């Protein structure tokens, strides 16, 4: 009715902010990693993650 | 000609129906009506002396 | 000096006889106008000012 | 929509002389205060528009 | 012909939009044909036939309702209006797809500048769509179109002859006598 | 649609649809020297 509890995923803060998280190779979606690897010679996006 | 004057209006009617078919309204303007009709029908820079 | 001059916009319109058409879009769509046969004036008496 | 345009301020372009003299050297100048864009919208029926 | 059998001019009504109450009725002089001085016997019949061909109030009611239906400005939202009223409520408030962090840490939360409950779009639209708390209209006052559906222009032959109806110019009947009043 | 407007051709069918066909033939045939089109 008024407010729903809303979805939660329960990720630790260090992992959520990638302070102690998995790593860029394994949290970026594989298509995004492929895009970066392909267009990394002229459009650097590895510094943004 | 006395147009749009109910006190001194004109008269047109037949003989069997002697009642007048022309009632003049002081609240209409016949003169300006003709002016507008003639200006719409033709340009006004033409001079027609008749 | 430019501060010592004025402007006097004005117009003349002879032989015009300002016209306002009783139409919703102010345009000509027939001698019997748009609002001429609207059954809100035709059937009900209104006292304009 | 965004409709951006730019107005000329060159005296020789925007203004016309009856002699053709150089207006920039003849002290012609223009200052734009308020440049608004007007538009006419037909009030055609929303159902039919 | 006989003018006693001639059809009378219809009574058109005055709406009085501001108060909303009926302002009365009048003899429909604003649309009358001039037929006795210029017309004679040939046009007396024509004018009578025109007057008695004035639509009966049910027909006028149907014509007015049909004219009002094609307005596009009905009091409530049609599919056009309700689609955009749903569209703007959908894109209002915090986005649903925004994955934001909820930090339930009693020490050292995050700043969360942004730009754990949310409201559903069904209730969000329900707030926007619901009407007043009255849900019933006050008596006496009517809008223009609901006044046009009722109170129809009609020919009223022999009006001031009955037992105790007279007419409704501006009154409020009180003592069983038609007291056209409020002077 | 109003009867008094149709009687005066303010909202009537129109000259093509209320004049008798013979009169329309007449005013079309004699339309270059004796015009009757402005009387309806």
């Amino acid at each position: 009715a008024a407010l729903t509890p809303d979805l939660t995923t329960a990720t630790p803060r260090l992992q959520y902010f990638h302070i102690a998280g998995p790593g860029t190779r394994e949290y970026l979606s594989e298509d995004l990693q492929q895009f970066i690897s392909a267009t990394g010679s002229y459009f650097d996006l590895k510094n943004k993650f | 000609l006395y147009h749009d004057s109910g006190v001194c209006s004109g008269t047109l009617n037949s003989e069997r129906s002697g009642m007048n078919v022309v009632v003049e309204l002081p609240d209409r303007n016949t003169e300006l009506s003709y002016q507008y009709m003639l200006a719409d029908m033709m340009s006004r820079h033409h001079y027609f002396a008749l | 000096q430019p501060g010592q001059v004025l402007s006097y916009k004005k117009f003349l319109c002879d032989n015009y006889l300002w016209t306002i058409p009783f139409s919703s879009d102010f345009m000509y769509m027939g001698e019997l106008t748009d609002l001429g046969q609207n059954p809100m004036y035709t059937n009900n008496s209104h006292s304009m000012v | 929509y965004t409709y951006e345009w730019v107005l000329r301020k060159d005296p020789n372009m925007i203004l016309q002389s009856s002699l053709g003299n150089d207006l920039r050297a003849d002290g012609a100048s223009i200052i734009y205060n308020e440049v608004n864009l007007m538009a006419n919208f037909m009030p055609m029926d929303h159902n039919t528009s | 012909m006989n003018l006693l059998n001639a059809a009378p001019t219809p009574y058109v009504w005055k709406y009085n939009p501001v108060t909303g109450k009926c302002a009365g009725a009048q003899q429909n002089y604003g649309a009358t044909i001039d037929w006795v001085l210029p017309g004679g016997n040939s046009f007396a019949y024509a004018a009578d036939e025109i007057r008695r061909r004035f639509p009966e109030p049910a027909v006028t009611r149907a014509i007015t309702a049909r004219f009002e239906a094609e307005s596009d400005q009905q009091p409530y939202a049609g599919p056009h209006e309700t689609n955009i009223i749903t569209a703007d409520v959908v894109r209002s408030g915090p986005p649903p797809s925004a994955v934001y962090p909820f930090d339930p840490s009693g020490v050292q939360r995050v700043q969360l500048s942004g730009g754990p409950e949310m409201t559903p779009d069904a209730f969000k639209y329900y707030l926007r769509v619901q009407g007043p708390s009255q849900e019933v209209d006050e008596p006496g006052v009517m809008s223009q179109r609901q006044f046009m559906t009722t109170f129809l222009p009609a020919m009223v032959p022999h009006p001031f002859d009955s037992e105790s109806p007279d007419a409704f110019p501006a009154y409020f009947s009180s003592v069983y006598k038609g007291t056209n009043a409020f002077e």
